[PDB]
């Protein structure tokens, strides 16, 4: 199966710096890719979905791209409710496996 | 309205058996794709079940054989029966709906079990 | 793609169903006349 791993797994951005995220798929997919977002204590939502597309309401702040073995989210502005889970998911191999999670917040006074 | 609220969680021995609920709004259980997943803390979030249009029951290779689904064509519930429960099952428990067996469109909030020698 | 796994890549599969107008091939020897012989011919033995 693609174990996932989260190589920035802990990130204390400004608020709007255009911070970047990224993941490792240990086996070879072509773009399939859907990057996840889950808040304190709710449900995770799906960010992108085909390594390429954003899906519903999901704005031009996210510009997640990345192939092969390599994937990088981009979130551009930052409002302090983006402080959350970042999980990327493959669509390839059964069983699914999730990312391991980002830990993205905000740094305040 | 999109609703996926969930019931049937509560402390259970280490050999018990329980049963959940997932109450859906607006569509149909039994004609669309949904999956049943955990989440345990120190652990990812993990992928149990999948249920199809009539279809079949798919389950992890860890815990087959122990959890059931069954859904009942009453409402727009769907269940799972869990039976031997281990130690390390501690988990909030999700329904969530999926564009075939590809990715988790929507989710629920999730009915958290806890397993434990205590009370 | 011409670069993902093994079992990622387009396998043509073609599957036989049978059911007596179709059989296999018969094998035919060779005659072999003025000898005490033990013959089939044409399913007459």
């Amino acid at each position: 199966e693609i174990v996932m791993t989260q190589s920035p797994v802990s990130l204390s951005v400004s608020p709007g710096e255009r911070a970047t995220l990224s993941c490792r798929a240990s086996q070879g997919v072509a773009s399939n890719l859907a990057w996840y977002q889950q808040k304190a204590g709710q449900a995770p939502r799906l960010l992108i979905y085909g390594a390429s597309t954003r899906a519903t309401g999901i704005p031009a702040r996210f510009s997640g791209s990345g192939s092969g073995t390599e994937f990088t989210l981009t979130i551009s502005t930052l409002q302090s409710e983006d402080s959350a889970v970042y999980y990327c998911q493959q669509y390839n191999d059964r069983p699914r496996t999730f990312g391991q999670g980002t830990k993205l917040e905000i740094k305040r006074t | 309205e999109v609703q996926l609220v969930e019931s049937g969680g509560g402390l259970i021995q280490p050999g018990g058996s329980l049963r959940l609920s997932c109450a859906a709004s607006e569509f149909i259980v039994s004609r669309n794709y949904m999956s049943w997943v955990r989440q345990a803390p120190g652990t990812g979030l993990e992928w149990v079940s999948v249920i199809y249009p009539g279809g079949s029951t798919f389950y992890a290779d860890s815990v087959k054989g122990r959890f059931t689904i069954s859904r009942d064509n009453s409402k727009n519930t769907l269940y799972l029966q869990m039976d031997s429960l281990r130690v390390e099952d501690t988990a909030v428990y999700y329904c969530a709906r999926d564009y075939g067996d590809f990715y988790f469109d929507y989710w629920g909030q999730g009915t958290l079990v806890t397993v434990s020698s205590a009370s | 793609q011409p670069t993902n796994g093994v079992g990622y890549q387009p396998y043509r599969v073609v599957v036989l169903s049978f059911e007596a107008t179709v059989c296999g091939p018969k094998k035919s020897t060779n005659l072999v006349k003025n000898k005490c012989v033990n013959f089939n011919f044409n399913g007459l033995t």
